[PDB]
Formats: C-alpha cells, structure tokens, sequence
C-alpha cells in the first residue's frame, strides 16, 4: 500500500514484459470480432504444415530448380541421390520452410520433424527411394548400407506418390540449441540421406530427369523455447518510405 | 497475476493463456 | 479441432506394424499436410510422456515482444532560425508496422492481426556534435500525441495543435520510466490486414498496399519544453509490443531483404543466402553435405 | 530418506553404553560416510533441544545470492571515428557462470543446476580520464538484449539488430533502480551442467567443457542514447542471482585459483595455501599446532 | 494502492533480496524435470559426508602425502602422533574438506563434527590409537594424560579399520564465529590430538611406516548462518577467456 | 509474502522453503 | 478497477459507465 | 479509503467524518 | 498495518506491541 520500496527491476523497459499499460482513448470500444477463417493461436498450427525444402541448393539451380531435386535414371545402383542437413535453426535446405524460419525466431527447439517427399514425375515413372535419417555423431553417409542402419524408409512411388519420413526425437537433451555451430552435440540433428533402392525406371517417352519435391513439417510433439531475433531478415540501413513516413 | 486497474479491457495484460489451437485448419483442410 | 492442448503431445509405444492394405507414411501432399504420426510408421517408438513447452511458442507469446518501430533522432535547438525540411523539435510519424524488418517480418507471418499496440516510448538525450561539450543531460518532457490517420497534424513545436483536447497525448520525461501506453485495436475492419492486395481510394491512382484502416495513426512526438541554448540529439525509440494477438491466415516468412516501408518490393542480396534467385546459401551439389562431421 | 527436517536435529541423553558385540564408532569408510551419531558412542551426551538455523544454509539460500558475473567498463564516445577492437558503445557478453570466481566456485560445488537467472544489471557512469572534468553524470538509457547462443548479435550501436522484435531486451536508466529481470531456465537439458566432460560438436576439434546447452545466451548491452561530445566510462555490472535452485551431484569445492573461463585448468599459488602441491598452508610438523593458545 | 511513499530501502540493489522480477520471455515453458540422481536441497546433505583432512600439512609432504599421516612403529610410548586444529572456518587441515570449504561460505557455524580415521595399513598391522578432542581454553596437549581428560576415544584397528571420534558441541554461545582470529573464545573449537595407546606393531614383511587417512564430516545437528564470501578462492585479475567471452 | 504478479512461474520469488532433504543419498549410499 | 483511495467522491476515476441515454429529448421533443 | 499502514493511530488520514456538531453550546448557552 | 512482504521473520516491522512487562524482576527481587 503506502509503504512501497522500488525493486531493482523497477523503471526498466523489458521487451518481454506483460504488465498492463495505460489506455489512450478512455472509452474506446473496438470493432467486434468477425469469424475470419484460420485463427492462429499457436505457432504449432503453422509448424506442422508442410513446406518445401531447398534440397538442390546449388548455383546452377536458379529459383524454381532449387525447391525440387532432379532425380535421374542412374545406370548403377547404390548412389546418393541427395543428402539434407537437418539444421532447422541454421542456414540450409530446411531454413527456407515454415518450421525453419519460424524456429529461427527461437534458440531452443524440440520434437519430431516429418519430411514428406512427393514424387513429381510421370505416372509411368517407377522407382523406389530409400530415405535414411542418420542420428548425429558421425559423418554423413554417402553409401546406402551405412545409411540404412539409421531411421530408413523404403518408398515405392505407386498411386500415393508421396512418403513421410518422420525424423524421430532422439537427443540427449530435451531440446536442441541454435548456438551457431552445426558440429555441436546439442545442435547437430542428423542427416537425411536419400538413395536409390531399385533405381528410377521411366519409359523412353517420359522424361528421364524426373523431379522430387521434399517438404519438412513437424508433428504435435514439436516445441520451441528461448525466443530470439531471426537472422533470416536484417536491417543495415533504413528502408525506402522510412523518413517519408515522417517527412 | 493481473494488475489491470484501468477501465478498458484492451488495456489488460498480454493474455498468454489461449492454449486452444486447431492445426487441422492448416494441416488437414480436407473433407 | 477442439484441441486445448497445453504441452507437446506424447507418443505411444509402436510395435512392428507391417499390415497389408494400410500404410500411414504413404500420403497425399496434393491434399494438404500429411497425418502420418511417429508411432504410426517408419519408427518403432517408445512411450515418452512429452511435457515440453508450448506457452512460449504461443502466437500471443510469439508476437508479444516489444520490438522497435520508430527510431527517430531529431535535433533539439533553434530549428525555427534556419531549417528547411528537418524535424523542428517535433516529428509526426505515421505509425506503421513496417519500419523495422524484425517486427515487420514477425507480423508479416500473418495476413490478419487483431491486436492492441502497447506503445512504449524510450527517449534518450545525447549532446549533438556541434556543441562538443557535455554540460549535463537535461530532463526533457515530451508529448506524444496520437492523431488519427489523415487528421490535422501539428506543423511547429508550439503549433497550438498540442492542446490535446480530443486527441490522446502522453507527457513523459527522459529521467523517468519509458512511456507505456496502449493504443487500442482501432482498425475499421476486424483485424489489421498486414498485407493489402488493393488500393486505398476508389480512383485508379491509389497506392498499393496502403489500406488506411490498418494504418494505426500518427504519433506526433515533440519536446514540451522550449529550446535550450545547447542543441540536443533526442533519439526517440518507439517500441511497439503487440498484445491481445488474434492472428489469421499464416503466411510464408519474408526471405528477401525488405526495400520499402510502403510495399512488399523485393531485391535479394548479390549472392546467396537471401538472394532473389537463391534464398538459401548454395551447397556444392545435392550430394554434398555442408558442415559435415569429419 | 523422507526427512523434511527444518532445524538441526536434537541429541538424546546418552548413558554408559559399554555393550559387547556392538560398537557404533567402529565404521567402514570403505562404504560411505559413517552413521555413528553423538549419543551412540564416544560421548555421554545430554538431551539438548536443537532449534538451530537450517533455512539460511538451504542450497536455495546458499545459491540465491546476487553475485557479479559481468563487470565490463566500456567507453562511451565516438568509437566509430577510430577504434579497432574495443567495445563500440556496446558489448556482446557471452553469459557464462564462470567469469567471477566467487559465484563460479559457488555454482561449481554442484554438477547439475536447474535455476532461473535473476539478472540484475547495475550500471554506473564515470567520466573518462581523457576529459579530466566532471560536467555532470548523464542519464543514460541502456538496452540489454538477451540473444540466444549462436544467433545473430549486433555489430554496432545502431546496428538495426536492436529492434528486439523477437529477442527479449530490457531498457533501463542509470538514474533508476538496477535492471531486475529473470532469464528462464532455458537449457535444452534438464539442468545446467556446470561441468561438462565432453565436447560441443560431433567433430574431434571441439572445445572441452563448453556445452552450448549450459551457455545461457548473449547479453548485448548498449547505450540507446547517441554519443555525447564527452566520453564516459560506463561500467556495467551484471550480477546474476540464481533462483529456484535445484542442485544435483555435489562436488569438491575449487581449491586452486581459476585460470580460464572456458575450462577448469589449474595452477596453484607459488606457495601454500591453495598451491598445486599443497592446498593447505603448511605447518611445521604433524605434531605442531598453529595458533596454539599459549 | 494509489497513495504510495517510497521506503528508504527502495531503489537499492540488495544481493540477498528475494523479490520477484520480470520475465524476459513472456511464455517460456522450461524443459521438464527429469529425476537426476542426488537432488541437493540443503548444504547439510553435503556437510555430513566425510572428506579428507590435510593432517600432514608439512612442506616435505607433497600432494598425496598431505592427505594421509604416516604413523610409524615407535620405540617408546606416549608420543603425540598428530594434532589437528579444528578451525573449520580458518586455514588448517579442516579447511580443505566439504565441511571446511562449505562452512567458509558462512561466518557462524554450529553442530558436532564427526571425524572418522581409517587405518590404511596392512591387515597384520595392529595398534591402538587414542584420539582426544580437547575443549578450548588451554594449550594443545602434547602428552596423552593431559589429552585423555577431554573427549578421548580408544581405537583398536581390527576388522572395521576405521573409527569415528565425534567432536561434541560444547560452547558458551549457540554458534562459533569465523572472526579471523583462532585464539578467540567464540572461534577456537578445540584440538584433536591423536596419540599412541599401545603402539603400532607391524610384521617385518609389512611396512613400518603405516598410513592413516582422517576425515571430518558432521551430523544432522550442524548448522550455518551469516553467509559470506569464501576466502578459499580469490580474483586479483580477470581470468583467461574473460574479455574473450566479450571480444 | 510473495508479490509474484507476472504470468510465469519461473519469475516468482526465490523459494527458500524446500526443507525436505535426504543426506542418505550422499552419506549412506549403501544397501 | 478503481483505485480511489481519497476521501472525496469527486476525486474518483472518470466514470465512463453512464450508458443510459435518452435521444428522444433532442430527436423527438414532441407530444 | 484509508492507507494507514503505520502502527500509530495519530499517523492516520485526516478524519473528515466528524459530522456531529452541537451549535447550542455557543448559540444557546442558557437554561 | 504490517507490509512485511519478505520471507524472513526478522525483516518485519518493529513490533511495538510487547506490552507485557514484569517490574518485580528489578523492583522486588526478593522471596
């Protein structure tokens, strides 16, 4: 009541503080809510939705060619089709996703990462893909027999034309840090290495250079703590129409 | 835990209690 | 639907589920996001009770961070003597969500956003470089007046529009806690359309993306005190904390660097990452692992 | 087990307990610590009710003392003019428990520590020796932004990373109470491993003892106000008070003086006490009493 | 409520204050507790565990020889084997222990000090040790007949090979101060003087210079008040990787 | 005696009331 | 929501709760 | 309406509630 | 009348309520 002593954290401006502040209009009734579709009350509602991974990630791939990986008819078995680093908080193919860009607003993340690959070839293009998420601790597997020891799934294209490799949550800690080092135990996640299983067979009148679009989402076991500023965006200079919103 | 002493409902604390979420709007917008 | 879940959901124990005629991991991306969960296929999971954090990653808690929206450093001297365009001990700032790319990108994850803006004004005084001597930092009382969008804004420090008989103004000192106020959700529509695929006026010459409904107002910030013989660079930093967030239609995050406050015009960096032709920094090949453990 | 004792335990009356076949004072150190209590043997005790203090020596109360973790005195002037490595009106400090040996030794009694860090920032302004004149102490608003470990840290005072749209920042004046904030227990593991017998990365070239999980973050502390013509040594003293302490696996206290923040490398003093070959200051012999009453 | 006057202790930064301060992340859920073994909720849990006393404390004793005392086959009876000063808050053989180093984080201490001596000789090495804690007020007893008047225990080695001399809590005050003077009434504790009782007899093929490791712990009657900074550690200069945790 | 007016449980006062202690973890870790 | 701790009723908060209104005084001042 | 948190009754608010008055002491000091 | 919000009983207000007194300790220390 009347005897009040100021705390050491009094008079400061915390960014994440939640104290109620003063109104400016003393009797402002806002316009009432209408049912706008898609009410978003948590980030997990955006997190578990699929989003294209930048699997190609190569300088010859310009724009549209980056979001797909061109899988071709190989003349020999047991080649690496592609390998995806699963640093969802570091720059990589998982960075330009919903889960990557939104998790880069956080330092600590947890949960299984679903990764759905949709075969965007012809109907007559047949082939089995083996997708192996390898837990961290060793190198990225460039050979299939070193890869299938991890979390591997075998996928025949068929009528469904898409698979979901669910990357499980195997870690010593409850969460994984960002920490700006992809070699760390609490930051390295594993490697999703996709290989030919029984080769991609296309007809001669279908395109040999078939294409695959991969996605990463998560499940409802995902979680995020220690909110931070995302390094995806950055302001080195005051943009256009700033200092023209002041004049 | 709320020290909302002002007469406006919009002046209250940031209500970080809306735990209800529906991911099937955006994950499974089918059938 | 009807999920009032407060933590991350736990997984159940999964056995060998080699059942013919059903396959969970085979899905259709051509419908939406897939429903193949962890104990369904591709892993023989164990029952781990998941007590992980969800309240921190609430969209409320995601967007209730007081981030900078107006850092303006204006000089405080005899501006009336000889100045032309510069801020004559006062600035009218059109309150936009788009001035600083951090909170701009944070609110631009969503198409629609109903929130009250907890505007906190942290104003700092520095001595300008012309004086080149400290001589103490003065206690400056500042008036921040919220003018509606398009209404009559002041033109001077003593412009007689600072009476604030109907306009809402806050008077705050620099030797004080920062000015905490709550601008209401004042949009004429039921959310702030953070993006606007339309034009303001019924004429064809309107500006694209500037809906005046989602324009919050004009913070006219002035020094209430008259001029000192010493000029002072008053750097007023308005941080806006969006509170009582209700968000709608989530969007791709902005990947390319922002160019303009008004529009969503794009120009990436001269090489990847965040370039126009390559958002992600390029690897050597599809088969090449960056930062591979060796 | 199941002891919810709140004071020191009282002793009971002990008589002559010369019983053959049992002896309490004869124990086995090769099992653990001995259970021979005061009324059991070696003293004929009296019943004294022990009402002595226990709440002060609680591990909570032992470690809930706000001790210094970051004393940084950085100059506040035109650093952009000509400086190379020094702190350009701002410093990014990796929040470590190990910078000051008092609280370092206090938290290093335990292997594991779950706590929320009540960070209190007491910032003092002094006039630098180049000016050699007081001219008043300015009221400086400072921003301390908690950046996650490894995330993008600012490079300038006005670096446009200080918007704090998602990062949590506290703005606080020097003519104010010190900035009291509570950094959460944010480790990805269920305690801060104060010691780490391991390496950060899966490569063999990692640093020993630096688990990034137990690295709290990066306090980037800057002057929000622009530069004064007078330079000022701003000595910012971050004191961390560990609160809601849950401690695990207690350890030997650190006896040798600390050498490095990163590791537990050891080099004692050039003579005892706290020397490498002799932690205790040496006596003349086993039979010689230091500070004997004469 | 509205009428609030600031106390004289308002706006200050107390080190030991317990007021609740502001969060930085407004909805941070921490990772949930796992049952890490050995939950330490009080210092008495660490206090009553034995820890080696630096009994030798001599310049020829380097390292390993300091934590043991070499008791030899004496040709004559009634010699002082060793005498230990019981200043648990001052530099001595009890300083480098759990109880000494942890009690030096406090100024006031109370309670009985258990002191367990383990005979680390051979099995065939026989001998009786008389361990006498002498209450303060006089000199340290160099002779046994002046020592056995205090709290003395007679210990035959046997099969158990360890004894516990419980130093009782006899003091005028409820607590004993640190006070930086070992001569004071409220700081001097007593002297644990260990003597030969019936001499140490070893065979010729066993080592004559037998060794003894002593320990001090306490009981549950121990207590600590007036927390202070421990003088065991000390910073005269900013350590390595400080100013490199800033760069 | 607690003036925890913030919405986070980690922001509360230093809970110096955990009087439960088990020294037999460290004193007598046998049988 | 009122922190009127003073002894005068005129010193209270601005009572923005007088929702009763009669426009027929000024709109329809007839019969 | 009283924020008297001190232990003395003389330290309280100015008690402007003594509405009892007797003017017949001074107006009509007769019979 | 006590605003002791801290967790220690020694931190409370100066308890000027110990009205119990025994002068016969010092006035009449006989029989």
């Amino acid at each position: 009541g009347v005897p009040t002593y100021l705390l050491p954290g009094s008079g400061q401006f915390l960014t994440t503080d939640d104290h109620s502040s003063a109104p400016v209009l003393p009797c402002f009734n806002p316009t009432p809510e209408m049912h706008i579709p898609g009410q978003v009350r948590n980030m997990l509602e955006v997190i578990q939705v699929e989003s294209m991974m930048e699997i190609n990630n190569t300088e010859n791939a310009v724009g549209m060619q980056r979001l797909k990986v061109d899988i071709s008819v190989l003349t020999d078995v047991d080649q690496l089709l592609f390998n995806i680093p699963l640093d969802i908080q570091l720059d990589g193919p998982l960075r330009n996703t919903l889960v990557g860009n939104i998790s880069r607003y956080y330092t600590h993340w947890s949960g299984s990462l679903e990764m759905t690959f949709m075969f965007c070839g012809s109907f007559m293009a047949t082939g089995k893909l083996i997708l192996c998420y390898t837990p961290p601790g060793g190198s990225c597997p460039t050979t299939r027999e070193t890869a299938m020891l991890g979390t591997h799934i075998v996928w025949d294209f068929g009528l469904q034309s898409s698979v979901t490799l669910v990357i499980p949550w195997i870690s010593g800690s409850h969460y994984r840090m960002f920490n700006n080092d992809a070699k760390s135990t609490n930051a390295n996640v594993g490697y999703v290495t996709c290989f030919m299983q029984t080769n991609l067979i296309v007809p001669s009148e279908s395109s040999n250079t078939c294409s695959l679009i991969g996605f990463v989402a998560a499940k409802d076991d995902f979680s995020l703590r220690l909110m931070r500023d995302s390094p995806d965006i950055g302001q080195l200079e005051h943009l256009h129409e700033a200092e023209a919103a002041y004049q | 835990n709320q020290i909302n002493f002002y007469k406006d409902s919009y002046a209250a604390s940031a209500s970080k209690q809306d735990f209800s979420q529906d991911p099937s709007k955006f994950t499974e917008p089918v059938v | 639907i009807e999920s009032i879940i407060k933590t991350a959901t736990d997984t159940v124990k999964s056995e060998i589920n080699a059942e013919l005629g059903v396959v969970p991991s085979l899905n259709a991306v051509e419908t939406g996001a897939s429903s193949n969960t962890e104990p369904e296929e591709a892993i023989q999971t164990r029952t781990v009770i998941n007590q992980h954090g969800v309240s921190e990653t609430l969209v409320e808690n995601f967007l209730s961070r007081a981030a900078l929206v107006s850092k303006r450093s204006f000089e405080y001297k005899n501006h009336t003597s000889s100045e032309a365009r510069t801020d004559k001990n006062f600035y009218k700032w059109t309150i936009n969500t788009k001035s600083f790319v951090q909170l701009r990108r944070k609110l631009e994850l969503f198409t629609y956003l109903r929130f009250d803006a907890e505007i906190t004004i942290l104003t700092t005084v520095a001595v300008g470089s012309n004086n080149s001597t400290y001589m103490g930092l003065p206690d400056l009382t500042l008036q921040a007046m919220f003018v509606p969008t398009g209404a009559l804004t002041p033109e001077k420090q003593d412009s007689f529009h600072w009476q604030s008989g109907s306009n809402a103004s806050v008077f705050f000192k620099v030797s004080d806690p920062p000015a905490r106020m709550t601008i209401p959700f004042m949009c004429i529509n039921s959310a702030y359309s953070v993006f606007y695929d339309g034009f303001a006026g019924f004429e064809k010459n309107g500006l694209y993306g500037i809906n005046p409904a989602d324009t919050i107002g004009n913070l006219c910030v002035r020094i209430v005190n008259e001029h000192q013989p010493i000029g002072f660079t008053v750097t007023v930093r308005v941080y806006m904390k969006p509170k009582h967030i209700k968000a709608w239609a989530p969007r791709p995050p902005r990947t390319l660097p922002y160019m303009s406050i008004a529009n969503a015009n794009y120009k990436g960096k001269e090489r990847a990452p965040n370039a126009l032709n390559a958002i992600i920094g390029n690897r050597e090949s599809v088969k090449t692992m960056p930062h591979d453990i060796v």
